[PDB]
Parts: C-alpha cells; sequence; structure tokens
C-alpha cells in the first residue's frame, strides 16, 4: 500500500487515511472471524489471510488519479472516498460469502464500528454518508466512451475503477450494454431485467472476473440469474466466455482438451478467458477436479 | 312493442354492466387463481385455504385490486358439467382433489403427484385412456433402456407416458423435457435428451406420481413442475363420504335440484339463441317495425323465456341453502366414517 | 422490491391487459408480495408439518406467465361476449327511437 500510493501524489489528510486502511482491515477482519464461526451448514464462513489479501487486491485496482478526482466526479473530499472505496472492497469479500440476510447486517455493522474508529478524523462525516442502505457501488465499466457506431470505432473505453452514487444512473448504463448484448449475440437471446440486487449482483460478478488471478463461485437455488448476469459481465468485461458442452461422447478426455482450448486462449496470445461451470457442466465429480 | 323494447334494452343495459364488472372481476379473480393454481398445489386443504383465503384475498382488498368478494374458484376456472366428468372418471367429490384436478388442467408446467395410494395415479389413468397404452406407456424412473425404448416412443408418438415410482430423487437426464427448452427446426420441435435429439409432438404429456407420504424435491425439481398433494386425508375423506350419504340419504330432494340446475344452465343456453335470434333478425327485416309479426312474436316470446329462467334461479338459490341445511345435519356421519 | 420490479416489466409487455394505471402499480405490488407470502408459508408450513415446499425466483416467472395466459383467454371471451351485446343494445336503441 505504502508503494502503490506515494505521500507525494496525495494530500496530507488523503495519506493519513490510506496509513489507516492496513490498521483498519485488522480490526474489522478479528471482530468479524470471532462472531460468525464455521458450522455444518454456512461451512465456507471461515475467513483465511487470502480475505485479507483479496480485500486490498480491490483496493489498490482503484487508481490514484481516481481518488484524487473524487471531489470532481463524486462530489466528496478525497478523504472520504478512499474510506467509501475500503467500505466496499472489505464487504466484496466478506458481505458477499454470507448465505441469510440477517448475518449481513451483523457485519455492516462491524464495518460500520470499525470505519468510525480507523477514521477518528473524518468520523462525522463518515457517519452521516455511509450506511447499508445507502449505496455507493464500484465498477470499472461505468464510463459510456464506448459509442459503439459501426463496432468500436471510437478507440475503447479505459477500465478505470470508479464510483456510482445512485443504482438509477448505473441502470441506464447496465440497460444499454444488456440491449447491446442481445444485439451481438443474436442467436442466444438473453431476456432479462436488472432490478436493485441482479444490479449489485452483476457489479460483484464484473469485479471478481477483473481482478488479475481471482476465480469467482456463485451459490444460488438455481435460476437466481447466475448464468445470465455472468454472460453479460463477461460481455461487459471484452473477455471470451468458455462452456463446456456436455454430450455422452464427450469425456474426461475432452474436458482436458476444453481446458487447453482455455489456457491456448488464456496464457498464448494474451486473452482475457472466462471459462464458466454449473451444476448440469459438472456430468461426474471428475470433472469438477 | 314499446313495452318490449324498454324491457330488452334494460336487460341489454344491465348485462353490458355486469359484463364490465365481471371483467374487472375476472383480472382481480385470475390475479388470486392463478397464484392458487401455481403455489397452492403442494400444500393440504388446510394451508390452501390459509394461503388463498386468509393471505391473498386480505393482499387485494388492501392494495384495491378489483376482485369480486366471494371468487369461488373451482366455479371461475372450470364449468360444473367438466366436475361431473372428473368424478365419472374417479377424481373424488371432496374439494381438495377437484383444485389437484384443475391444477393439472391449466398449469404449463408438468404434474408431479405425491400421493402414496394412486388417487391421483388412477384418476389420470381413467382419464386420457384414448391417448394412454397398457403396454410400453407406463415405465420406472430407473428401467435399462428407459430413454430409447419409452421416451422416445411417446414424444415421437405424441403418446401421454406416466412416470411410475419417482421416490423423491429425479434423474437429471429428464431435466431438458421438464424445462420445455425447444430447438425449433420447422415444426419438429426437437428436444436434446443427455446429448440426443428426439422429436416431440405437441401433443405429448409427461405425469410423474411419488408414492412416498412427504418426500423431500430439490428447488430446481419444485421450480421445473408443478408439485400436486394428491395424499387422502381424513378432512378429504370426510368431504367424500358426506357426498356419498348425501347421494343416498334424501336422495330425492338432491336429484331435484341436479335435475332442476341441468333444465336451468338449458334455459339460459335457450334464452341466448332467441336474443340472439331477434338481434340477427332486427337487422335483417328493416322498415315497417309496426308490420314485422315474425320478429314482434319473439320479442313477446323471449320475455316470457327471461320470466322463466328468473323463477328458476330464485328456486335453485332456495334448494342450495335447503341441500346445505342437510349438509351440516349429515356432517357427523361423514366426519364419524 | 426486486419480484416488484420484476412484475412491473411483465406488465408493460402485456399489451392486452386493459385497466386503470393505478390499478398496475397496484397489481405489480400484489403480484410480487404474493411471491414473499408463499415463501413466508413454506417457513410455517415446514415448522408445523416437517413438509418442505420450494419456491424459487423460475417459479416466480412461471406463475406470471400462467396467469397471463389464463388472463388473456378470459379477456378474449369476456371482450367477444361485451362486443355481441353492445351490437344488440345499439340495434335495440335505434329500433326504439
Ligand atoms: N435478474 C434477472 N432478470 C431477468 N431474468 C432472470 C433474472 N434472474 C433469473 N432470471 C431468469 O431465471 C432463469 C435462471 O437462469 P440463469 O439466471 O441464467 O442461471 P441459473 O438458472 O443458474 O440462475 C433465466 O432463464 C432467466 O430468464
Ligand atoms: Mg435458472
Amino acid at each position: 500500500i505504502k508503494h502503490m500510493f506515494k505521500q507525494k501524489y496525495f494530500s496530507d489528510s488523503t495519506y493519513k487515511v490510506i496509513e489507516s486502511l492496513t490498521s483498519a482491515t485488522i480490526a474489522l477482519w478479528n471482530k468479524v472471524k470471532s462472531t460468525m464461526l464455521p458450522t455444518p451448514a454456512k461451512f465456507h464462513y471461515v475467513f483465511n489471510m487470502r480475505e485479507l489479501s483479496r480485500i486490498f487486491k480491490g483496493i489498490l485496482t482503484c487508481k490514484k488519479d481516481t481518488i484524487n478526482d473524487a471531489p470532481k466526479s463524486m462530489k466528496i473530499k478525497p478523504e472520504l472516498f478512499l474510506v467509501g472505496l475500503w467500505r466496499h472492497e472489505a464487504e466484496r469479500v466478506l458481505a458477499d460469502k454470507l448465505v441469510n440476510n440477517k448475518d449481513k447486517d451483523t457485519v455492516m455493522g462491524y464495518i460500520q464500528e470499525v470505519s468510525l474508529e480507523s477514521f477518528s478524523q473524518i468520523e462525522n462525516e463518515i457517519l452521516e454518508k455511509y450506511s447499508s442502505e445507502k449505496t455507493f457501488l464500484f465498477c470499472d465499466f461505468l464510463r459510456p466512451d464506448v459509442i459503439n457506431e459501426d463496432g468500436i470505432i471510437e478507440e475503447e473505453a479505459p477500465k478505470i475503477y470508479e464510483a456510482i452514487d445512485s443504482l438509477t444512473e448505473l441502470r441506464k448504463r447496465c440497460n444499454f450494454l444488456l440491449s447491446f448484448y442481445n444485439d451481438r449475440n443474436p442467436s442466444k437471446k438473453m431476456p432479462l431485467v436488472l432490478f436493485d440486487d441482479a444490479l449489485k449482483h452483476l457489479l460483484r460478478i464484473s469485479r471478481i472476473i477483473r481482478q488479475p488471478r481471482s476465480s469467482g463461485l456463485l451459490v444460488g437455488v438455481g435460476g437466481s440469474g447466475k448464468q445470465s448476469l455472468t454472460r453479460l459481465a463477461g460481455f461487459i468485461g471484452k473477455n471470451l466466455i468458455q462452456q463446456i458442452i456436455v454430450t455422452k461422447t464427450y469425456s474426461d478426455k475432452d474436458l482436458k482438451e476444453d481446458i487447453k482450448k482455455g489456457f491456448d486462449d488464456a496464457g498464448h496470445l494474451g486473452k482475457q478467458v472466462t471459462f464458466l461451470m454449473t451444476d448440469s457442466e459438472v456430468k461426474k465429480e471428475e470433472f469438477l477436479e | 312493442l314499446i313495452t318490449s323494447l324498454s324491457g330488452e334494452k334494460d336487460r341489454w343495459g344491465k348485462g353490458a354492466q355486469d359484463i364490465s364488472d365481471q371483467k374487472r372481476k375476472l383480472v382481480g379473480n385470475v390475479s388470486l387463481s392463478t397464484a392458487f393454481i401455481s403455489y397452492c398445489g403442494p400444500f393440504n386443504a388446510e394451508y390452501r385455504n390459509k394461503l388463498a383465503q386468509q393471505r391473498f384475498v386480505v393482499d387485494m382488498k388492501k392494495r384495491g385490486v378489483p376482485v369480486t368478494p366471494g371468487l369461488e374458484l373451482t366455479s371461475f376456472l372450470i364449468d360444473d358439467a367438466t366436475i361431473g366428468e372428473w368424478n365419472l372418471q374417479g377424481l373424488p367429490k371432496d374439494d381438495l382433489s377437484i383444485q389437484n384436478g384443475i391444477m393439472v388442467t391449466n398449469s404449463a408446467r408438468y404434474p408431479l403427484f405425491i400421493d402414496p395410494q394412486g388417487q391421483g395415479q388412477n384418476w389420470i389413468r381413467n382419464k386420457l385412456s384414448a391417448s394412454i397404452i397398457p403396454e410400453r406407456c407406463i415405465t420406472t424412473l430407473s428401467h435399462p433402456k428407459f430413454k430409447d425404448m419409452f421416451l422416445k416412443y411417446c414424444m415421437e408418438s405424441g403418446l401421454t407416458l406416466i412416470v411410475e415410482n419417482i421416490e423423491n430423487e429425479v434423474d437429471p437426464m429428464m431435466d431438458p423435457v421438464l424445462e420445455r427448452q425447444i430447438i425449433v427446426k420447422g415444426k419438429t420441435q426437437f428436444v436434446n435428451v443427455a446429448g440426443t435429439e428426439m422429436e416431440l409432438s405437441k401433443e405429448f404429456k409427461l405425469f410423474m406420481t411419488c408414492r412416498l407420504a412427504n418426500p423431500s424435491f430439490s428447488p430446481e425439481l419444485s421450480a421445473k413442475t408443478t408439485i400436486i398433494d394428491f395424499t387422502v386425508t381424513q378432512s378429504g375423506l370426510e368431504q367424500q363420504l358426506l357426498g356419498k350419504v348425501i347421494s343416498k340419504e334424501q336422495k330425492a330432494l338432491e336429484d331435484s335440484l341436479n335435475q332442476l340446475l341441468a333444465d336451468v344452465n338449458q334455459n339460459q343456453k335457450d334464452l341466448q339463441r332467441l336474443d340472439k335470434n331477434l338481434l340477427e333478425r332486427l337487422i335483417n327485416s328493416q322498415g315497417n317495425l309496426l308490420d314485422d309479426t315474425e320478429l314482434m312474436d319473439v320479442l313477446n316470446n323471449t320475455k316470457t323465456q327471461a320470466k322463466e329462467v328468473a323463477a328458476k334461479l330464485i328456486d335453485a338459490e332456495i334448494k342450495t341453502k335447503e341441500i346445505n341445511e342437510k349438509r351440516e345435519q349429515y356432517r357427523p356421519v361423514a366426519i364419524r366414517g | 422490491e426486486a419480484l416488484v420490479s420484476v412484475a412491473e416489466t411483465f406488465i408493460k409487455n402485456f399489451d392486452k391487459l386493459d385497466t386503470k394505471e393505478e390499478t398496475k402499480q397496484e397489481l405489480m405490488k400484489h403480484m410480487g408480495n404474493v411471491h414473499l407470502m408463499v415463501n413466508e408459508i413454506c417457513d410455517e408450513y415446514y415448522q408445523k408439518m416437517r413438509r418442505q415446499v420450494y419456491v424459487t425466483p423460475k417459479s416466480f416467472l412461471s406463475y406470471l406467465n400462467s396467469y397471463k395466459t389464463l388472463y388473456i383467454e378470459k379477456y378474449d371471451e369476456l371482450d367477444q361476449q361485451e362486443e355481441s351485446f353492445k351490437i344488440g343494445l345499439n340495434k335495440i336503441q335505434e329500433a326504439t327511437i
């Protein structure tokens, strides 16, 4: 964190919150790990040090310029925005695992408690702005710079990590991206409606596909919007979707070739590739291994 | 002519107002009932009443959705004749089983039956007797060549196969059929099953009979197929037995109503012809209304038919109070039985 | 809000549905509220009878489609009957005048 954000570029107040981030997340982590315990059900709940890795991975992907630009674009102090970023990234690692809505509300408390005590200087300005009800979400694709007149003629949108204030402003962008996806993939139509929770999930999936060396595991009862949102996120992400084709002839050998073509796309030539798996696509347990 | 025209005009205006009110009531009723069809199936008799008559009806009145206050489900969705038919098929007379029946006909999703004793199965066997064949239409979930012998043949032909001994867990190869996802080439409607495309006719039907008292079904399964609790219950049997006691005891009274109701439904249809006949013929006639005797006759004739219908419908309503008093008195027999 | 937001989009697709614009916004909320009340009864039904009934978002899409088809058929029958009644009433009124 000290190497990635330097003292020179940032204001004296902003860099006091940067130093606090590293001390903060640990205070939160300890409170979260001591209250949410692993059990037969909710077995994943257990928090490791990968979950501390991943929190930061989120914070360090959000660029220096975007934090200094916060007073212009987000109409808030840069020091405040930075805690806004932290809160989101802590949430996306710790809150997203949690299975029921009651266990989320408990953790949202521990994010708020900590924030207020770690960032004492901007406590009164944090407290009024940041709640579990109000939405301060982050994405890479926010920028509408992709006009898409006869394909992508006007360069591409710089994939920068920004904040969005309202879901309604987000919905217009995401709705346009969905309608465009149906135009580009005309064989496989994806009729879908993006409600408040569905938008959040799409950001959550588009975050996991974006970060380097990160895989996503989406757990839902089925028809919960898992597949549909993944193909959208992938399309918005401008990365290739690979889906296992299940036929009786197809076996463990053909999977290995389908994975091999994945590495042939990814490791070789340098294409971002998102391999997609469902319960349906796992014919046997050996494929999943 | 003035008196006849005034009466006819008043009846037509009342009918038009009733029709507009009925359309609003029908939208509310469909919202109350479709909810019943899709969701209430897997619940017992008590919980269907709780889930529809206590929850949804309360929700409607608060929201201000226009709905008919009584909205008897059985009456709205299906005709009284077709209920009569399901009784002959073997569908019991009790209130639950009628609804179970209704759900099978009206559901887009393939029905699934919970019945431990094939009462729901023995109804679906006696019905669809033309489309069902005894040999190579009924198989168990697990057969050596389930797919290629039974399933494949039944989709190709369009014959109604009935899955036997589902035993909670369903096979994943069947999933694409339950989904009704179809890759259409012309009108063949080829459906892939474990990778292999199979010609599905529109007339093909699937029925899935669970033979367990409490099966634990997966959400994916419960979403794919409408689940119907066909289980015989004490409160259910009571209403069958009460039906059988009323058919035996005070038979003459109950029969006279069943005769009257059948003759009333005729007289409604009969009146629908005469007032139609007038409309067709009052346009065709045109000028000199005062000397048009062949038309004039039916305008006076319609009023006698209308007056007759109106008198029977009052008497019908009286006989439904009569038989219901006897339904309360003979309740203790059934419930004991 | 999710279920209501899904119900909104389905009402706008529903062209043949004729009612008040105020009513449609009440229906929207009702459609969604229905799907919650079933999920609340499922949980009560597990405690009171030890029977598990699973409702999912897929079931909410299917119930809405079934309701739309039933409503369209009922509306078509009501509309044809109403049109015949209206033509008869107009002819009767002209004859009376
Ligand atoms: N947010 C949503 N908007 C529109 N449709 C949805 C949404 N979520 C689920 N669905 C519908 O439910 C079905 C579920 O499939 P999908 O969400 O793609 O994967 P999964 O079945 O794993 O949830 C889809 O066919 C889709 O039409
Ligand atoms: Mg799905």
